[PDB]
């Protein structure tokens, strides 16, 4: 909070102007703390565009140093409102982390063969690549800044990428991504999954998400979630007698 | 000032990811970046590619959302990978925003003695759509600069 300030300071008048707009932004969502929290979002979106444009309009600072700016804005709004705006329980975040949890946990037998995974365990320095990206994907939990879960969605991705990469000895398509990243989250099973997710989406600097690598990651995320939710027996080539079998938990494939 | 979203459809054996990197050691080809400059306007290009396979179907809209194009390529030897294009953009265009614009690829030319999608279904199949179609070989590098060229012209538009 103190280096937010003198962070501030540098930008003159101007960042005495970013700081009276967050602050009133910050005294705007105390006074909807009781409203829901598809609101209190709107109001969040609302502030990193509003914020984004009168930059732009009565500031004139160069497009550089305005996402350094607002990376600094996210990290002080999102510091603050955390413990208010993380899981509410006037949600149904925890419920839906719950429901993936269990369900990841029952596809526990799920194997890298099955999902055609282009990745070879047995060499050592693919399995300390896969290790990695399990502790990435675990750690986005730890963090309570938007970016901050971003960066451990794209850390993850990118030990992944490592791993298909040492071998197959080609760069992964999209169709070697998914399944291997659907195969981290299965062996992961990371803590409160859906409520990192929709704080994500409801809180992150709607541009960052856009276009640009940590985008393109998140909504990687977003498929694998999505993918193991409906997982079937023709999902993983499997006969309806074979997957129902895994599924009781008495049966190793 | 432009920033693009592009999503890249197609299975792997469309030849869709050496079209990619034949245009952008290299680690990943799944998110790939350009930048451009058309008409002394600066453009940022981010190639999104989207997992082809079946099992995967479902999940396209997540990918789709907010694209400012699309690139879907088929193999013009395979007649089922032109099909699966027609579905693609039937989804692309239940996308809630703006009208995405499209790129419908005729790749492996190279190979147009054994095509089985001719070039009169294909751009007649596209005008319908309101794409544009273009014939690319990878493995010959030809097409691929006036694809993404002429598409973030369009975008722009």
């Amino acid at each position: 909070s103190k280096e937010f300030i003198e962070f501030l300071k540098t930008f003159h008048k101007t960042g005495q102007e970013i700081y009276k707009q967050t602050k009133l932004f910050l005294e705007g969502m105390h006074y909807k703390r009781d409203l829901s929290i598809e609101e209190q979002s709107e109001c969040a979106q609302d502030f990193y565009h509003n914020v984004a444009e009168r930059m732009q309009t009565r500031g004139k600072v160069p497009p550089e140093r305005v996402e350094k700016i607002m990376d600094q804005i996210e990290k002080y709004i999102m510091t603050r409102l955390y413990k208010y705006v993380f899981c509410p329980e006037t949600t149904d975040d925890e419920k839906k982390d719950l429901a993936i949890q269990k369900r990841i946990r029952a596809l526990r037998w799920v194997t890298p063969q099955m999902l055609c995974v282009p990745v070879n365990e047995d060499i050592p320095e693919v399995s300390d690549m896969v290790v990695k990206a399990i502790t990435d994907i675990i750690e986005m939990d730890s963090k309570r800044v938007p970016r901050d879960k971003l960066a451990c969605i794209t850390k993850c991705s990118k030990h992944i990428f490592n791993a298909i990469k040492i071998t197959k000895n080609e760069p992964a398509s999209a169709d070697d991504f998914l399944p291997t990243l659907i195969y981290i989250v299965l062996k992961g099973n990371p803590p409160r999954l859906q409520s990192n997710i929709q704080y994500i989406t409801r809180f992150c600097n709607p541009s960052r998400l856009m276009t640009g690598e940590d985008g393109y990651y998140f909504t990687n995320l977003c498929c694998a979630v999505a993918f193991i939710e409906k997982l079937d027996a023709q999902s993983l080539n499997l006969s309806q007698e074979d997957f129902d079998r895994y599924m009781s938990g008495q049966t190793s494939p | 000032a432009y920033s693009f979203k592009v999503v890249l459809l197609g299975e792997g054996c469309v030849g869709k990811t050496s079209l990619v990197l034949r245009y952008c050691t290299t680690l990943q080809a799944s998110f790939l970046t350009k930048k451009l400059n058309i008409g002394g306007k600066r453009v940022n290009l981010a190639i999104w590619d989207t997992a082809g396979q079946e099992r995967f179907h479902a999940l396209g809209p997540i990918y789709y959302r907010d694209s400012n194009g699309a690139i879907l390529v088929y193999d013009i030897t395979d007649e089922d990978s032109f099909q699966k294009v027609k579905n693609w953009v039937k989804e692309l265009r239940k996308m809630l925003g703006n009208e995405i614009c499209l790129c419908i690829v005729g790749n492996k030319i190279d190979l147009e003695k054994e095509r089985h999608v001719s070039i009169q279904e294909a751009e007649s199949y596209a005008e319908s759509v309101g794409a544009k179609h273009y014939h690319t070989s990878a493995k010959q590098n030809k097409g691929i600069e006036e694809l993404f060229l002429d598409l973030c012209k369009r975008m722009i538009e």
